[PDB]
């Protein structure tokens, strides 16, 4: 019964809370959608009064000046319809109207492929963890960071592991948008309303946002369209518009995802707004060698296994695709029993895994420019 | 004609005429067969359930090259035939000039050079045909044993098969048959081919036929009477506990 | 029916690993489909379940499925728990006859 | 007053040619317009790459005539609602007509610039009245300097013939393929923060490259510092520009077999 | 797909790039010229137990005085037999003598890549480049022993000593300190199979691989499975001697 003896001091400390709420007693009883109070009792010019609704549309030229003292009446007054300022006094402006916000705290993920991704995660790095530790370099050279980067590959072999990885390390703010959903109906539902994100970047600081399922989204067009997707061709658009006039590169960063890097509108991979790409593809062998290490960390293996010759049955792969070996010869120890991981276990799984079961069904001949 | 070509080359080696190829045996009936000391045993079976024909009148997979060569296997029907044609015709061209017939290790060979044509040059689509080929050499009674790829691709054998199902059949004949030691009877081929065909086709001893390869141009074809003579001894002393 | 176009576009190497295709059953499993099916089911003791079961053409569970309702539709309009031996028959044709039918490729 | 001025642009001089005589020159003196009953144009339109012109041309031309910056989106215009953003144009030509000089931007013109000829255009019925009130308006908003109708966006897939006339849109500019000398002159601009050696030749390296505009050329001077990154250099030199180059962006990374 | 005639970013066809991708199913070999013969070597392995190795012929010969190996698919190692071991014996036909191996090979190259979407007059119908990695060794007789390799990609280079197949990364980086000036016919003979050693995944045998050499006075001659035996007998004792 926490709840019950925890109101006690509460509704003893209401009456201070409403203490604040005895300044403005008009009108019975920070994130808004459009600002509204109730007749704005409190308030060249000196008084100022503007709502926005079905009732009493307000407009008022001059401003900046003290009328109200800090909040007035429905406290809710800034930035909204755009247009809209009242910054002087101690503004709740700039705040997230009602929306569809995904956002999430530690995206923990560990390390997936190192075999090609040695100098490409420095380039990954060079991104968001440069600027946060020596900035004096880019004032003194003349050089920025880059903004976007573009992901392009099957789909999630250890492209996209690598991705959610590197974020965990920068220790910053994580919003997920992604471009399916993105359609929706209504014009600048995902555009407007996705600009408000783009806008309280430029407020809050030490965000970063990776853009999902651009194939959603851009696309390159002929006819021009067979209708429908206009607004996700605007969108498309809208994306260069906040890249357009003015942005910082500090705490705004861009990454994009697909399974082709061309497929989007030449005008859209055109440079700018992507400083840097992503060549993912299949690495060497011996570069691989340390994904069999990082599964068998955690795995218990007998002493003695050579992985020379388990690594020569398996041809060029990804880092995804070597968990599957490992997957399947952790289900031999399930039916044959097996006490650990043994030699044989690895040998035959490349031959039951990649010979035996993958056969059909990988991208191969999907990828070249386009 | 069509100037192109019908294949393209793989970027990691998969090839999608090399794919379904290999799966044209998966989907047609298997070809059994065994090497010996003095001849050789080709087995197979038929795929069809009701039987209104007859064995002679409809040919399914005997075919002959030479004298003492008998050619068997299933990769299809249509484009098998046409291979075997060329490969009589080429059987000819050397008695138009060798004289003397052609061991066994080219008529693969020419199999396969067909074969070659097809998946390097266009034009021309390869085929799913996958031949094993057997027989003797010119004064001599050894058997030959070799598995031919649609990619020309062959080796040596002694109790390979294709077909359906037919990597788990050759588990059975990799341990009880040895190669080092071949049997000598010729009804010792038979016993150990006919308890491998109870593995795909089991009942319908019909569709199960048996050629039996013999030199001096001798070819033994046994009946279902005699396949039944080895079917009562599998369930012997194997449903018997010790 | 068939993902196989399907598949790699979701998949992915190893979050999901499961292959299982519609395989023909051979004399043994076509006997624990059928006879368990009998179970509950009363029928004619002069008639044997296996009869049928020697030469047919790729008959699963929901085949038989049919062929137990449709037989047994039959013997109920006479109202007996027991089915005859001619309506076994009967419901195999056109189950046959319907849903059942091949390419027409032989030999290969 | 932008930053963006004549210096910090280059290779547009010809459009900017005949710019002035189609906006600047109207915005001062109508005495020679008058006489011969010229109307000049209250804009233009371009396409291509940004970095080259475009948003970074348009607002020069604030900065150089001194007056009011509007710039409302293409996709903006389009709204959910009936004529949402096509009741705005008049409202937009209102406020720009009572209240200072200025220039109506429109940025990336395919949001409400995709249509061409086919049957969906039914499918939002406001984009085409706001083009049409576009066009049949500047007679009526016309006879002042405070209005002015530009658009841009990165490339034109529509043809209309209706955009042509002495009120309405006047110049098409397509960015032309910069030659030796046109590239060195856009690297002059991204250079002014660098911090050389003094041993670059301009004429050097506009010579290896070919058909890179000025998006392209940015990054050449972007990813120049970061070679040096990892070598520690105090300031880039000329091999660093060159290894901009070796920078992966048109595919110029390495492989394997013929070279190695 | 699309077209052919469809370059790289770097001006080059996908048939030619992706044609390594094919020798690395294929089988490990690593040739070697010495001062005394030219050491000649492939990897059989095993497909099965009941695999019969005598029939297989992983190694060629064109001439007697050369010889030639294969690691890839065998379909394009025929195509040599009625272009590469006729232009030898078109040589003998025309200069009657022993074609240089410097020039044999650029003479096979001719004859080895051909292709294209098509033509009227030369046969563009092959689609893909090769196959297989062909290897050309002999005995010059100007210069001397000279070991070459024919690509996939259809190029040639002189290599002292040459590794191919998928093995080829690990074993060529050691190969730089293991070849030298003086090394000998007999020297060579154990230090082949000591790095196939490290190589095949399974134990040494007879049958799982098939050595040979050239020599200037008998030819190319072969290993016998006798012979062979004795070779991976003295590994044995050598290895077991090193430390």
């Amino acid at each position: 019964l926490k709840q019950t003896e925890n109101d006690l001091k509460d509704i003893e400390a209401r009456i201070k809370e409403k203490a604040g709420v005895k300044e403005s007693d008009t009108g019975l009883a920070h994130p808004l959608q459009v600002a509204r109070c109730t007749k704005i009792i409190k308030g060249e010019d000196a008084k100022y009064v503007i709502n926005l609704k079905q009732i009493a549309k307000f407009v008022v030229g001059l401003g900046e000046r003290v009328s109200p003292t800090d909040i007035e009446e429905g406290m809710r007054v800034g930035v909204d319809r755009s247009k809209y300022n009242i910054e002087l006094p101690l503004p709740p402006r700039i705040d997230p109207s009602v929306t569809m916000m995904t956002v999430e705290e530690k995206p923990d993920v560990t390390y997936s492929d190192v075999g090609g991704c040695k100098d490409q995660i420095e380039k990954l790095r060079e991104v968001v963890e440069l600027p946060l530790l020596s900035p004096e370099r880019f004032a003194t050279l003349g050089i920025d960071p880059p903004k976007g980067i573009l992901l392009y590959g099957p789909p999630g072999t250890g492209k996209t592991l690598c991705a959610r990885a590197v974020a965990n390390r920068t220790d910053a703010t994580f919003i997920r948008v992604i471009g399916s959903e993105l359609v929706q109906k209504y014009v600048g539902e995902g555009a407007r309303m996705v600009r408000e994100l783009f806008e309280m970047a430029r407020t809050k600081k030490a965000c970063i946002i990776f853009f999902d399922e651009i194939d959603a989204v851009g696309g390159a067009r002929f006819d021009d369209g067979a209708g429908g997707d206009n607004e996700v061709q605007r969108t498309m658009l809208e994306l260069i518009t906040q890249l357009d006039g003015f942005d910082p590169r500090g705490n705004i960063k861009v990454m994009f995802a697909t399974n082709r890097p061309n497929t989007l509108d030449p005008a859209l991979l055109r440079p700018g707004r992507i400083d840097r790409k992503v060549e993912f593809s299949l690495p060497d062998l011996e570069g691989r060698a340390n994904i069999f290490r990082i599964h068998s960390k955690s795995m218990s293996v007998e002493r003695g296994i050579r992985w020379e010759l388990i690594s020569r049955l398996c041809p060029n792969s990804t880092g995804a695709e070597l968990r599957s070996v490992c997957t399947e010869a952790g289900m031999f120890a399930i039916r044959a029993r097996r006490k650990v991981a043994t030699e044989k276990d690895f040998l035959k799984a490349v031959d039951k895994v990649i010979s035996g079961y993958k056969k059909f069904s990988s991208t191969s001949r999907y990828m070249q420019y386009n | 004609g069509y100037d192109r070509a019908l294949s393209i080359f793989s970027p990691d080696g998969h090839i999608f005429q090399v794919e379904y190829a290999l799966e044209a045996v998966k989907r047609g009936t298997c070809a059994v067969g065994v090497k010996g000391k003095n001849c050789v045993v080709l087995g197979c079976e038929r795929r069809s359930t009701l039987k209104l024909q007859d064995t002679r009148i409809t040919p399914s997979k005997v075919s002959k090259i030479d004298s003492h060569v008998v050619l068997s296997f299933s990769g299809l029907n249509a484009d098998s035939r046409i291979l075997i044609e060329k490969a009589r015709v080429e059987a000819q061209s050397h008695r138009l000039t060798l004289e003397d017939p052609v061991t066994v290790e080219y008529l693969t060979r020419y199999v396969a050079g067909v074969q070659q044509r097809y998946t390097q040059s266009g034009g021309v689509r390869p085929f799913g045909v996958s031949t094993l080929i057997a027989g003797f050499d010119p004064r001599d009674d050894e058997p030959k044993l070799y598995q031919t790829e649609p990619s020309g691709i062959y080796s040596s054998w002694s109790a390979q098969t294709i077909g359906r199902n037919s990597k788990t059949v050759r588990e059975f004949l990799e341990k009880n048959y040895d190669r080092k030691e071949p049997p000598a009877t010729v009804e010792e081929c038979v016993k150990l081919t006919v308890r491998s065909l109870l593995e795909v086709v089991q009942t319908g001893a019909k569709n199960i036929e048996i050629t039996v390869v013999k030199p001096d141009s001798d070819i033994v074809a046994l009946s279902s009477e005699e396949i039944n003579q080895y079917v009562t001894q599998i369930e012997q002393e194997k449903q018997e506990q010790q | 029916n068939k993902i196989e176009t399907l598949d790699p576009a979701l998949i992915r190497p190893g979050r999901i690993d499961r292959k299982i295709l519609f395989e023909n059953p051979d004399l043994s499993t076509k006997k624990k489909i059928l006879g368990i099916h009998t179970s509950k089911m009363n029928l004619s003791e002069d008639v044997n379940l296996e009869t049928l079961v020697t030469t047919k053409d790729d008959l699963s569970g929901a085949d038989i499925q049919a062929m137990c309702t449709e037989a047994g539709l039959l013997a109920l309009r006479e109202r007996r728990m027991q089915v005859t031996a001619e309506d076994f028959k009967q419901a195999k044709e056109r189950v046959m006859k319907n849903k059942v039918e091949e390419n027409l490729e032989g030999l290969y | 007053k932008p930053t963006e001025t004549y210096s910090d642009v280059g290779g547009l001089d010809k459009q900017i040619e005949e710019l002035v005589e189609a906006i600047v020159l109207p915005m001062k003196r109508a005495d020679k317009f008058k006489d011969m009953g010229i109307r000049a144009p209250k804009g233009a339109l371009m396409y291509g790459p940004p970095g080259t012109g475009k948003t970074l041309l348009a607002r020069a031309c604030a900065a150089q005539t001194n007056a009011t910056f509007l710039k409302l989106a293409a996709p903006q215009l389009v709204q959910m609602y009936i004529g949402e953003g096509a009741k705005l144009v008049r409202d937009a030509f209102a406020l720009a007509k009572e209240k200072a000089p200025t220039i109506i931007f429109i940025d990336e013109l395919d949001a409400i610039g995709t249509k061409r000829f086919d049957s969906e255009k039914s499918g939002d019925r406001e984009v085409q009245r706001t083009m049409l009130e576009l066009l049949n308006q500047l007679d009526g908003f016309s006879s002042d300097d405070r209005v002015k109708v530009l658009a841009a966006t990165n490339r034109v897939d529509v043809l209309d013939p209706a955009l042509l006339r002495s009120g309405r849109l006047d110049r098409k500019i397509e960015f032309p393929l910069p030659s030796e000398d046109s590239r060195a002159q856009i690297l002059q601009i991204h250079s002014r923060k660098m911090t050389t050696d003094d041993d670059i030749n301009w004429q050097e390296l506009a010579r290896s490259t070919d058909e890179f505009n000025g998006a392209q050329l940015k990054a050449v001077t972007v990813e120049a510092g970061m070679i040096a990154l990892r070598n520690g250099q105090s300031s880039v030199k000329h091999e660093d520009f060159v290894e901009g180059i070796s920078e992966v962006q048109a595919r110029k990374s390495k492989s394997v077999s013929f070279y190695a | 797909d699309r077209g052919v005639s469809t370059f790289s970013p770097e001006g080059r066809l996908f048939q030619v790039e992706y044609s390594l991708e094919a020798i690395k199913l294929g089988s490990t070999a690593i040739g070697i010229a010495t001062k005394e013969g030219v050491v000649l070597g492939v990897e059989k392995r095993a497909t099965s137990p009941l695999l019969e190795s005598d029939s297989i012929e992983k190694i060629v010969e064109i001439d007697r005085h050369i010889g030639c190996a294969m690691s890839g698919l065998t379909a394009d190692a025929r195509s040599m037999i009625e272009h590469a071991r006729t232009a030898a014996v078109t040589h003998n036909l025309y200069y009657d003598e022993d074609i240089n191996v410097e020039s044999l090979t650029q003479s096979v190259c001719d004859l080895a890549l051909r292709f294209g979407e098509g033509a009227s007059g030369e046969e563009r119908l092959m689609s893909r480049p090769f196959g297989v990695a062909l290897l050309i060794a002999g005995h010059d007789a100007d210069d001397g022993y000279q070991l070459f390799h024919a690509e996939p990609s259809g190029t040639f280079y002189r290599y002292n000593a040459k590794a191919i197949g998928s093995g080829s990364e690990g074993a060529q980086a050691e190969l730089l300190n293991e070849w030298h000036s003086s090394l000998t016919l007999k020297e060579a003979e154990l230090l082949v199979l000591k790095i196939l050693k490290q190589v095949m995944e399974e134990k040494l045998d007879e049958n799982n691989a098939q050595l040979s050499c050239i020599t200037k006075q008998d030819g190319f001659k072969i290993y016998d499975n006798e012979k062979t035996a004795e070779l991976i007998k003295e590994l044995k004792e050598k290895e077991a001697a090193e430390s």
